[PDB]
């Protein structure tokens, strides 16, 4: 419940609001590139696995600072951390956090990424390529 | 690079040539066995050869110093001698040779073809570094056989993950499995590289192949892919350390009210504790694991490593250790290649941990207080030693079962090995005995060890659970077509899958199938959890089924059968095509 946000929320200040609902996972339409043997190309989808929490300032006043949550399987887990273990250090990478959460009686992992933007590199490409 | 001689130990630096191996051998100890065997090359400071390069004489029947060099009759100068030394070999050091005379068994090591049960049983029987010469060149052997295997010649490619595969004519065509290694060369009159670290497992159906690698390209036509060995590496320490008896403990620190079940092995804990080590003769689904597990209970402080053979039954006991005992407190070592799946939920190769887990081939070089290796039969005397010296700790614990299948010595094709003579400590437990027993198991009910009791045990086995009347049985034959190695009886697939709906709680029952082309086949077609009799032993489960696809000597095995038999926990159901194996047991025909 709200434990999960207070988990979630862990040193650097409070100031969220949930823009998902608590544990469901917020759905949005985000531009993709993807090529995997069955489908190729580049275009729209439909993202479902994002705990969205945009983070306020002072004042309350909403700003561009979202702290993605996402839930994955358990070797995915593990493969992710030790991978982020070695690039811990190159101030390109946005700063992790991993842990897992009691939603229910399950060891549900949880991977965390702090201050991120509202759009990534994709969707202002995809708006300049595919304008109307 | 000296060191002592081998039948006499004595201080001397000759090897021979045409003994793969090369050992250290001495003056008299080479004389004798370059006279008796068919050795003519003896490897030194240098090589002995006819140094004018008119003559290519190698053998050390004649070769004459030419002052600084050897030479032919047809080549040798007037004021030289001959270096066949007095009824010796000319060499380094002669004035300290101590004498030794048992050569035969050593020449016969290195002259049998290692298809005869004689020459194992033999090997077994011979000196320490004798016994430990035998297994290396017996390694090296199997490794030069597997090099020389199939170069498939593939012409067609399916799909991104599936292939076309051929070979070619003359060489062993190697089956499909992940434990194989294969690499593609591009032959493009250049740049004849390696294409990725391949593993083969044939496709779903028809000429349809599934590859996977390293690095994944879309291949060509004209390339291929040949099997590579692996390099043998020689050991010192020896496979068996010396017994010592104490009067008290050597420093262990207990659990006072921990447990029940293991309060009465505490006796047998301290009878461990009264020596260097200890082993485990018992028979299979006794609950060894969870014995195990207790004995650990009884002193569990130090920090400790354990291994197993195989990856199923580690990954078992690392289940059954966090049933138990604390979680932050184990690992399990995983390999580099990891190309067969293991317990992924545990630390990813943490060696730093208190009770670490490990495989056979994966083991590190550290040390420990304490330490338990699962199964002898499928372990040989080579990997003892190997373990003995990389791994050095206090106390050691044994276990295994006379009536486990051995390892495969696939070059062994000629009548049966007596299970004694599986290993050093299989002649050993057979000898003297067990260091403790149990003879009760867990997870079978009484039926199950009623009938592996008549059968093939000895009539001394008992269990605790009542009959849970789930036995069933099938004779009709079916028919095979050949396939890769052996054949797929698809029939009885096909009527299994008819059948199935009517039994409820048997979606879930283990398939069995030894046989990887059924054993694929059968997910194929319906998706049953499928196993392997190898990738099964030691477990136990459910609900299983066993599938005999025809009738052969590793079919109709008795080891293997009961072995197969011996996980059963509620329900099993068994399909077969032998008349007296099927009239043998003791269960509802149907
Ligand atoms: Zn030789
Ligand atoms: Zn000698
Ligand atoms: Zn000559």
């Amino acid at each position: 419940a709200q434990s999960f946000l207070n988990r979630v929320c862990g040193v650097s200040a409070a100031r969220l609001t949930p823009c998902g609902t608590g544990t469901s996972t917020d759905v949005v339409y985000r531009a993709f590139d993807i090529y995997n043997d069955k489908v190729a190309g580049f275009a729209k989808f439909l993202k479902t696995n994002c705990c969205r929490f945009q983070e306020k300032d002072e004042d309350d006043n909403l700003i561009d600072s979202y702290f993605v949550v996402k839930r994955h399987t358990f070797s995915n887990y593990q493969h992710e951390e030790t991978i982020y273990n070695l690039l811990k250090d190159c101030p390109a990478v946005a700063k992790h956090d991993f842990f897992k959460f009691r939603i229910d009686g399950d060891m549900v992992p949880h991977i965390s990424r702090q201050r991120l933007t509202k759009y990534t590199m994709a969707d202002l490409v995809y708006a300049l390529r595919h304008f109307d | 690079a000296v060191g002592a001689c081998v039948l006499c130990n004595s201080q001397t630096s000759l090897r021979c040539g045409a003994c793969i191996r090369r050992p250290f051998l001495c003056c008299k100890c080479c004389y004798d066995h370059v006279i008796s065997t068919s050795h003519k090359l003896v490897l030194s400071v240098n090589p002995y050869v006819c140094n004018a390069p008119g003559c290519d004489v190698t053998d050390v029947t004649q070769l004459y110093l030419g002052g600084m060099s050897y030479y032919c009759k047809s080549h040798k100068p007037p004021i030289s001698f001959p270096l066949c030394a007095n009824g010796q070999v000319f060499g380094l050091y002669k004035n300290t040779c101590v004498g030794s005379d048992n050569v035969t068994d050593f020449n016969a090591i290195a002259t049998c073809d290692w298809t005869n049960a004689g020459d194992y049983i033999l090997a077994n029987t011979c000196t320490e570094r004798l016994k430990l010469f035998a297994a290396e060149t017996l390694k090296a052997t199997e490794e030069t056989f597997k090099l020389s295997y199939g170069i498939a010649t593939v012409r067609e490619v399916l799909s991104d993950r599936e292939l076309h595969l051929s070979w070619e004519v003359g060489k062993p065509r190697p089956p499909l499995n992940r434990n194989y290694v294969f690499t593609g060369y591009r032959v493009t009159k250049n740049s004849k590289v390696q294409i990725g670290e391949y593993t083969f497992e044939k496709g779903d159906y028809g000429d349809a192949v599934v590859y996977r690698g390293t690095t994944t390209y879309k291949l060509n036509v004209g390339d291929y892919f040949v099997l590579t060995s692996h390099t043998v590496m020689p050991l010192s320490a020896p496979t068996l350390v010396p017994q010592e008896h104490y009067v008290r403990i050597t420093g262990l620190y207990p659990t006072l009210n921990i447990s029940d079940e293991f309060s009465s092995n505490v006796a047998n804990y301290q009878k461990v504790g009264m020596q260097k080590y200890s082993t485990l003769q018992g028979p299979p689904g006794t609950g060894k694991s969870h014995f195990a597990i207790g004995l650990a209970l009884y002193y569990p402080s130090a920090r400790i490593v354990y291994t197993a053979c195989s990856h199923a039954a580690v990954d078992a006991l690392c289940e059954k250790a966090l049933k138990y005992l604390p979680i932050d407190k184990c690992s399990r070592i995983i390999p580099a290649r990891a190309r067969v799946e293991c317990f992924d939920k545990f630390k990813v190769n943490s060696t730093l941990e208190q009770y670490v887990f490990c495989t056979v081939n994966a083991l590190p070089e550290t040390t420990a207080d304490i330490v338990v290796f699962d199964e002898i039969s499928m372990a040989t005397n080579y990997d003892l030693s190997v373990v003995n010296a990389r791994l050095r700790a206090k106390h050691y614990v044994y276990i295994g079962d006379p009536a486990q299948l051995p390892a495969p010595r696939t070059l062994l094709t000629k009548g049966t090995l007596e299970p004694e003579y599986f290993n050093s400590v299989c002649r050993l437990m057979k000898t003297i005995g067990p260091d403790m027993f149990l003879g009760t198991c867990r997870r079978c009910p009484a039926e199950i060890v009623d009938t592996v009791s008549a059968l093939v045990y000895d009539n001394k086995l008992k269990a605790h659970k009542d009959k849970s009347a789930q036995c069933f049985k099938m004779f009709y034959k079916g028919v095979i077509t050949h396939d890769v190695s052996s054949a797929i009886n698809r029939p009885q697939i096909g009527v299994v899958r008819e059948f199935l709906t009517r039994n409820p709680a048997w979606r879930k029952a283990v398939f069995i199938s030894p046989y990887n082309s059924q054993n694929a086949v059968a997910s194929k077609i319906l998706g049953l959890p499928t196993q392997t009799v190898d990738s099964s032993q030691g477990s136990e489960y459910d609900y299983v089924i066993f599938t005999q696809t025809t009738e052969t000597a590793h079919s109709c095995n008795v080891n293997r059968f009961n072995v197969a038999i011996t996980r059963a926990k509620v329900g099993i159901l068994c399909i077969m095509s032998d008349r007296d194996l099927y009239d043998k047991l003791q269960f509802t025909s149907l």
